[PDB]
């Protein structure tokens, strides 16, 4: 089917967008969301009786080739030292490729960790992983 | 069936030959990449109702002499079975099916149904040309006659068409048992002028080309395959030589015969008999 | 039970493919040791053998 | 053997089905039950005298490719933020493919977790899992 | 299925279910080789998958198990 | 056993020829794809009960004049061994079985049993035509009759059968050895006139179609393949000449003697013997 | 001269038979057939102490000539759509010429692929494939 | 003689056509299919207890001599470059010569892989295959 | 002139025998075996240390013309459906024909597969093959 | 099995039991390569499958191992 056409979204058909720059060699991108969905029991049945939300927590993890110049270290969005107290929150979209649509956006973005390593006959990767505040189906 | 590759080839190429050659424009066709002299002078010589000359076709070994200027000669040659079913089952019919025909006929109103007539009785209907019926039409066969609900069609109740169709001998059983044949004709075209020898083997050859389409070919006689032998003097001691250049003309065909089953089971019946021990 | 087909439905068929045919339809659904098949004509006679209870 | 005959339940003998439409791109559901069953012992015997059930829990995860229109973010069926809030129980229904009879009832799912992954060449995928009240043969 | 002969339960039925014994036994003589006594469910669990038969999976715990029927 | 496939030939097509030729709708059937004055002309001369010529067949070098209007001229050619056993064993066996038969009769009433009475000693039963025998019926085959148990067959105590069966010729054990031979016989239809070598051509592929069903070369002779080579004269210095249109049958069979043993071991016996050292 | 005692099976001396019809121009059958056979060994020696069957399996190939009428998509035992979804299982029969008599049957047959070749100095070939639940000879 | 009781397809009698236009110079066809057929097996027995249709797959190939016009990249039904992203699905349909008559179609043709062979002693060949959405025959 | 201190064993000069009836058309044998070999190696060099035998495991396979009668199927050896689970192992013995002195025995054979081919211009072959628990000569 | 050589036990029966020596030994001599001495069953577990072997696995917990027999 025409790229136009297809049902289902595919890593052609979005980009992934940090301050309105795309984000090259990206390779992948999990966003995961939990609510603390507790059930509550009480005596005289063993079944819960319902199910209530009380702590809403989400981390958004991309990782990447390290390209030569462009890495987050050099645009600023990650940090090596000191520097990690004198970033601030950012926002990352996933945008239709066709349209520049966004799909979702992750708001909010803090840094939890970063990561790289280095092979003897592989292109090197990075892999970073920021807790979000909130996520939206629209920009911010 | 048992067929007779000679036969056919003689059957069909006469009157494509005849055809052919009386319209000039379809020589001046073939001929195209001849030299103009050669072309221009086989026109005038044997092409159009007014030509003066005439081709002959005729199988090998005649007791007389033939039109040596220009001469199909029809040549039975090899053949080897080629490949075998198992049980040498060909297939099977329940309907002793004969020869496939296509015919021009004409639709008629008749009771408020339209019909075609065909000549013979219809074993089976294969194709109504241009037409595909819907189940409201309530398309039946019977006899020799199709028929085909007026209703809805009254603006074709005059509407030709052709039917494909084939014969049937009788209703009976049997296998079809068999196998298939390759075999193999040769044709020559002889001329004691070698230019018309070289423009009846273009001839030929188109000709054989314009009959892979036809039915006969298409339902046996399947796999043509055309080689060619150099031009030679077929006779080189009268008063001048005859040359022709030969065209071997391979067809692949089912050799068969009806193998008619009388026995027929209309009813099982069942019964319990009882041991004592 | 009855199990039949009728109207030409079929070619060349023998006494053994009947008793093969039973066998299938029973077998899918009794000992094909105790089942006869006699062809006459147009007719298949299909004869079960069955052991009524003796007393002792 | 024909879909009529086949003796056992396969992917396409079944449809998933959330208020009364089905739900496509579906590639899995895995279903979970726990009775909290636990065993007696008393002084004199090394064996336990009975079982006893404590406390009923089950949850329901879905799993799908996600769609470009109708995902359960855009049907309303999953939430991202603040919007968790508003959302209320749902019942799903797993159900037979030729005669649309209910196989199986979830009723009362409330969502766990959400989950998406994007890669560079795959498909891109959605995963839910509810917690849920109750299951039934039948429909509510 | 489980659900439909009884020997599992979704909801608040599980409740009214009772102990059952379990038994293997030889395919050609019939004869028990090993009976599992008082099963009771602990968990039940059902799966779903595009192109795949569908699966069950139950666990009981059991009281005591024996070389013969109860 | 040993075998002679050039008099298998001889003996095979004899008859049917006969039989063909004295049934006038065979031929015209046979004939159909021949241009219709061949085929009347062959069908007035050769067929029908009032034919007054006649076919032949015969080997070839005969030391006489043959009849050189259609004659079928059969030939004794090429063979080879392909396939072998393991110590050349063919087959073993534990009674002398003889050749193939299918004979017709009928059922008779006798001491409460139905038999059939077979013309030589039943060495295997192969098929009782129709007929699927249970345990109740207690089939027992004994000498040459078939019996049958009669108490729940009464309705057929006059039933007729085809009984295809073997001969025995004696209680004897031994080892069939031997090996499979390919081989080829040529059969040519000899005839002055070309159309009526083609039709003869046509009528003798019709009967080995029709031989491939016989149980001489179901049993024996199988896989037959058929070559067919150009038409030519044969002969070309008489006051005429004489044309043919070769045909090569290939068959593989079984060459094997039958090897009998005397020996047979009827009792071990067992003995314990003391070695005092 | 025609013999029991030594016979062999040949191509013209076998029907192909389905549902009670010949299948015409049948060009191949190839039947295969597994038992799982697994052999069992324990501490103590190198050998092999038993051997036990498994799992039975076995498939029925045919090749066929593409007739213009009653192929097996026409017959309807063969599926080119969804509609294999309603296919029932047939059994397949292999019987002897002369005598009409049962060599062996393939009971339960279910298609497992379908093929059709359109080659331009070659006549059309389907080949088909099937899992059987298993097979017998009566005699 | 011409008879309809028996015959097949051969080369000759068989026209390719995609989009309404025969396919010039097309030189083999080649049609696969399966449907995932998998076996069900249980404790108390090694036979199969039944067979289930679980995944439906097929693909169509097709090798052709390389026109100089007209080929499947100038026709548009092949792609070389990103343009594949912008090709519908297409309907290819297999025609008898003399009716005009529908053979079998193969619908949603979506391609797989494109070849094409430039060599010294030989006319070039172009190969294509696609996956497709379903077959089916009209009669 | 028939010298002993050269020959070679032939197709013409060797007996298959089942349960003392000689096999009929056998057209091959093939027997295969292996014993598990396995090299040692340790810190220290490179060189294999020394070789263990750790698992026999041994095939025999045979190829057969199906006759008409007498085939595996009806002398029992093969099975064809679920009544494999009802046949005993069986030895196989390889016969000197002139001497009728075991050459080599083959000890409980059980079958692994079976396989018929019917093709149109060929005799039908039976195909079988036997895992087997050992082989022994005795002279 | 161990169960029907009473080695192992299913229920009740396995307070009845008492402590076992089992030891490994060479094939050829029969001399005894370990002894573990006074083990005790741990647990016991039993696998079937459609189309496998039945498997049995058992763990003992032992007092002592020697190179010798007791």
């Amino acid at each position: 089917a025409s790229e136009a056409k297809q049902t289902v979204h595919t890593g052609n058909t979005v980009l992934l967008m940090i301050k309105g720059k795309p984000v090259g060699r990206a390779q992948s991108a999990s966003g995961q969301r939990e609510y603390g969905t507790t059930g509550v029991y009480e005596i005289g049945s063993i079944m819960p009786q319902e199910h209530v939300y009380l702590r809403y927590e989400g981390t958004i993890t991309v990782e990447r080739l390290r390209m030569k110049k462009e890495n987050f270290a050099d645009l600023g969005y990650a940090s090596l030292g000191e520097e990690i107290l004198k970033k601030d929150i950012i926002d990352i979209l996933v945008v239709d490729n066709l349209t520049k649509q966004v799909i979702i956006s992750y708001h909010g973005c803090s840094a939890n960790n970063y990561n790289e390593t280095w092979q003897t006959n592989e292109i090197v990767t990075e892999e970073i992983e920021f807790s979000y505040l909130t996520a939206s189906d629209k920009a911010r | 069936a048992i067929t007779s590759v000679d036969s056919y080839l003689l059957s069909e190429i006469k009157p494509r030959l005849n055809t052919v050659l009386e319209n000039c424009y379809i020589i001046d066709e073939v001929l195209k990449d001849f030299d103009y002299q050669t072309r221009e002078s086989f026109k005038e010589a044997f092409c159009g109702k007014n030509a003066q000359h005439e081709v002959t076709v005729g199988f090998n070994f005649p007791k007389f002499k033939n039109n040596y200027e220009a001469h199909y000669l029809i040549q039975l040659g090899q053949g080897q079975e080629t490949k075998n079913s198992l049980g040498s089952i060909q297939s099977s019919y329940f309907e002793a099916t004969g020869d496939t025909l296509v015919e021009s006929s004409t639709a008629i109103r008749e009771d408020d149904k339209l019909v075609f007539t065909v000549s013979k009785p219809i074993g089976e209907l294969i194709k109504v040309e241009d037409i595909e019926f819907a189940k409201y039409d309530n398309l039946q066969v019977e006899g020799n006659k199709v028929s085909f609900k007026y209703q809805t069609n009254e603006d074709y109740e005059n509407y030709n068409a052709n039917i494909i169709f084939t014969e049937k001998k009788n209703d009976s059983k049997g296998l079809v048992k068999g196998f298939t044949v390759e075999e193999q004709v040769t044709v020559v075209g002889l001329s004691f002028n070698v230019d018309v020898a070289r423009c009846l083997d273009a001839v030929l050859k188109m000709i054989l080309i314009s009959m892979r389409d036809s039915i006969e070919e298409q339902q046996t006689f399947q796999l043509q395959n055309l080689s060619f032998g150099d031009i030679a003097p077929i006779i080189e001691d009268g008063d001048s030589m005859i040359f022709g250049r030969p065209t071997i003309i391979k067809y692949t065909s089912s050799l068969d015969l009806d193998y008619t089953i009388t026995q027929d089971i209309n009813k099982l019946t069942f019964k319990e008999r009882k041991d004592w021990k | 039970l009855e199990d039949q087909f009728i109207g030409t439905r079929t070619i060349n068929t023998s006494a053994s493919i009947i008793k093969d045919f039973i066998q299938s339809y029973l077998g899918r659904k009794f000992p094909a040791e105790d089942v006869q098949v006699i062809v006459e004509g147009n007719e298949a006679r299909i004869s079960m053998t069955v052991y009524p209870i003796r007393s002792f």
